[PDB]
């Protein structure tokens, strides 16, 4: 059973779906491992990494792609519609694995039905503690984080800890985490490394307990309403016009006095919710830096722009496209790794074969397409 | 004539204080005592003493080398105190915590014209009522001169490596 | 008695020789502040703030420095050589105070000369506790230290921590600092408290308890010879091939290692020595990353080139000028401070009027030329 993954090539992306040490794992599982040459440029795996794990280098994409039984790929195939027929070059009836998209892409998943090709989207993982090595979004976001920082950093123009300097006391830059999941308590950490004093919020009851243990601190906005907030799946849920108000009010005192503010505010399916207005921004000191890692999903910011840093009253609003890929080498071993631990149960041991199990969750709520025929409950 | 003294002398002296003014310099960097220092600065707050850091702006090796050690060891910054926030309390503070300090201290700085360090503002620690010299000699820091302060009653020099003296003193306390 | 600061006109340089609180220090010792309009926009200080303080808004350059008894600034005025006349603009006896880069640019001196301005070269400060207050090397390449390490955590496509997740393990960025002065000792605390394993080296004997005492790891080379390094004012020697070639040789097997090279090593009056030969670039992993803060001065890794990130042989060889103004919010107040604490002193509190200590070693080890006359022995 040959295994393939292709370079990426869409605009920005430089993240890879394998690395050396998946590659033997894959080996001893019993697959023949093909990769694209110069796949792994953009996150510093070598062709001569890959070829010392045990796996063969094609050339081009299409002679990669061609025999492939599944092929592991990190963001969706392109269409002949976008310029670059990916689809086309998989093999009819075969398995993608990928950050698919599916809810927000139809157009690849019926182009993917043609085929006949069972793509799972890796995104859609079920949230449950079993599943969490097998998480994209979670081993993704958290390398988001601490980018977000760097970042932050990088595009303010006073130093993050504080230093008493004989030319004067450089005070410490005040960060606010807007959003304290995986990403945000990263961002925390990262922050409070550089010497930042980190304020941080959430509707979840839960992370005031995580903020404070990272030396960080909660700003509570209303004790009652934070302890139903949280779903079945451990994610936020709609909050509503008056909660918004008694949340930007406390916030405010805080923001006003803020340096760096980071947003990494989601909620599942539903747009990303506003919790830094205009009038908000305006209120901010000029200089000042905010980083929406939620500007791909509407932006908890509506300043922001994609892949651009917007300068308005005085502040940058940063909105980079594609934050994992900013740290591809680090995201690329543990994006292989996430699709391995999902590959790995289903595979047979004296069989030579994947076996794809209905009854497993992790596969019903990742399977989009199978065999011509959309079959995800969200979709149809 | 140097008074000096042992880890369970310094342990009595800031156990029946009310206020203690820590003042670290480049020494407590060398001997990586950070740990060791905000360890014994939480036994004192447990027993209701007033800690306070004072950090002289050119002590270490480097703008804000006191800074990145406390906060690898995770002092609260409100505790932390620049120059001409905290000179005026060590009138009424009862012990000055001299860990690995000299230069920062040393009032040839203000009282001797033929001094190089002269015209500095320094650490005014003589004002305490028990200024505590951590050092494991009795040699001179950077600028290659003698200090005073360690030559007089109000002082007790505790001679030693400011991380292995500093766990002694929090060992001699409990 | 009127001082004047202007804007900045060299390109990339956001920094201004002015803050508030330093303007108003000013106005009580007696003078009259005038600065030009927009001189510290970039720099986060608006001319409301400064008005605000005491000073007098220029409409241009000209106007605030004709009259204009003492002269502040952070770059050494642009010579008629270089196209533009800035010299021109000062005052006839007026001060000049800024960094002048005397000892590789003596054009600028008698151009200066020319006019009879007296000029105080701010980086022949002596290195010594006392003169701390008033050193502008010392505030400024304590920053540029800050800056090399968010800049390569920002270049790099790794994370600095180790960071252990659910899909895997990480391993931290390995950084190597060449040059253990302000820079390199700040740079190897900012890569420290972020996470990374921090390799150092230096020629001066002092540093390797420097190092350490910031928990990194210094390289040895040759200890008999590292004695002798340091001169009577703390900088290093020229140190010679026989040196060198060992340097190269013990320094490479951490190097073929490392992720991230920040140098920093200079030469009063000399030009910086290689300290990463081409041949040793080749040799570093892919995705590696140096960045050269002496670039200015040659570069220590020369295939650097000012204002530009290269990419030569794999390695992304960064080169930003002027470095400290990537911090020019805190670097300007910083700087503004120093030329306070040097000035300060030599005013008369009664009459109002400026007269210098001469015999002061701040003073005499710093002042250039006065009255047409090029004083300083090193430019005779
Ligand atoms: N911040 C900067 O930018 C910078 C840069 C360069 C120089 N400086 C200069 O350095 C000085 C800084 O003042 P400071 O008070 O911090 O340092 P200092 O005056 O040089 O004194 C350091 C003291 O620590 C002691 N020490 C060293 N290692 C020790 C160990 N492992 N355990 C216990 N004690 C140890 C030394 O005495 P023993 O040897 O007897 O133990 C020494 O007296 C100033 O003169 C300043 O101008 C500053
Ligand atoms: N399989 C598994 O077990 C998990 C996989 C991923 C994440 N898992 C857990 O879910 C939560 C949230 O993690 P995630 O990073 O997935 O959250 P999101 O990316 O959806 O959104 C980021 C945070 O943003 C918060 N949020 C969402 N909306 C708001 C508003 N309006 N104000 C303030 N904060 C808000 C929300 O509570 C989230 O914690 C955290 O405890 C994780 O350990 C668990
Ligand atoms: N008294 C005080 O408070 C001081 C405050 C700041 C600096 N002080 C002293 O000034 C000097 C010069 O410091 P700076 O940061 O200006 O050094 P440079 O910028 O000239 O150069 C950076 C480093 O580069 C090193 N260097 C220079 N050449 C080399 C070579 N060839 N290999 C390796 N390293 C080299 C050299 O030893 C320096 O440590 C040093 O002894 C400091 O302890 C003292």
């Amino acid at each position: 059973m040959k295994i393939a993954i292709p370079k990426e090539r869409r605009p920005g992306e430089d993240r890879v779906a394998i690395s050396p040490e998946v590659v033997k794992k894959l080996v001893g599982l019993g697959f023949e491992v093909i990769v694209e040459q110069g796949a792994g440029v953009g996150a510093s795996i070598t062709d001569d990494a890959l070829t010392a794990a045990g796996a063969t280098i094609a050339s081009t994409a299409a002679q990669a792609l061609s025999q492939a039984d599944v092929v592991w790929k990190v963001q969706r195939p392109m269409t002949a519609e976008e310029g670059t027929d990916e689809v086309a070059l998989i093999k009819e009836g075969a398995v993608l694995m990928c950050h698919l998209g599916a809810l927000t892409n139809r157009p690849v998943v019926e182009a993917l039905t043609k085929r006949k090709i069972t793509a799972y989207a890796m995104e859609l993982m079920p949230r449950i503690s079993r599943a969490q090595s097998m998480d994209i979004l979670s081993s993704q976001s958290n390398l988001a984080g601490y980018r977000a920082v760097i970042d932050g950093a990088y595009e303010f123009a006073r130093a993050f800890p504080m230093m008493m300097t004989a030319a004067g006391t450089v005070p410490p830059a005040r960060v606010l985490v807007f959003g304290v999941g995986v990403a945000g308590l990263q961002a925390i950490a990262t922050a409070k490394r550089l010497g930042a004093v980190v304020m941080a919020t959430d509707v979840r009851a839960a992370t005031k307990e995580q903020v404070e243990s990272l030396g960080g601190k909660f700003i509570t906005v209303d004790d009652e309403a934070m302890k139903t907030a949280e779903t079945a799946g451990g994610y936020a849920k709609e909050m509503g016009e008056e909660f918004r108000k008694k949340q930007a009010e406390a916030v405010l005192k805080e923001l006003v006095k803020t340096d760096i503010a980071i947003t990494t505010a989601l909620i599942p399916g539903k747009p990303a919710p506003v919790l830094i207005t205009e009038e908000m921004v305006t209120k901010m000191k000029p200089g000042s830096v905010i980083i929406d890692l939620a500007v791909e999903a509407g932006g908890n910011c509506p300043l922001s722009e994609p892949g651009k840093i917007v300068v308005k009253h005085g502040v940058k609003i940063v909105g980079h496209t594609n934050v994992p890929s900013r740290v591809a080498a680090d995201a690329s071993p543990l994006f292989a790794k996430n699709l391995l631990n999902f590959l790995t149960p289903h595979v047979d041991k004296d069989t030579k074969t994947l076996v794809m199990k209905l009854e497993d969750e992790t596969v019903s709520g990742t399977c989009v397409t199978r065999d011509g025929a959309i079959v995800h409950p969200a979709l149809t | 004539s140097v008074k000096a003294g042992s880890a369970e002398d310094a342990a009595f002296i800031m156990k029946n204080a009310s206020k203690v003014i820590i003042v670290p310099g480049y020494g407590m960097a060398v001997a990586q005592a950070q740990h060791a220092l905000r360890e014994m600065a939480d036994v004192l707050k447990k027993e209701g003493v007033e800690v306070s850091y004072a950090i002289h702006p050119v002590a270490g090796r480097m703008p804000g080398h006191m800074n990145v050690l406390l906060a690898e060891a995770n002092v609260p910054y409100d505790e932390v105190f620049e120059l001409e926030e905290i000179n005026s309390s060590f009138q009424t503070a009862d012990v000055a915590f001299v860990i690995g300090a000299n230069d920062v201290t040393n009032p040839a700085a203000k009282t001797d014209p033929s001094s190089p360090i002269y015209g500095m503002p320094i650490l005014d620690v003589e004002k305490a009522g028990t200024v505590l010299f951590i050092k494991r000699s009795m040699a001179s820091g950077y600028a290659g001169v003698e200090n005073e302060l360690f030559f007089r009653n109000n002082t007790m020099m505790l001679f030693g490596d400011a991380k292995k003296m500093t766990e002694q003193i929090v060992q001699a306390m409990n």
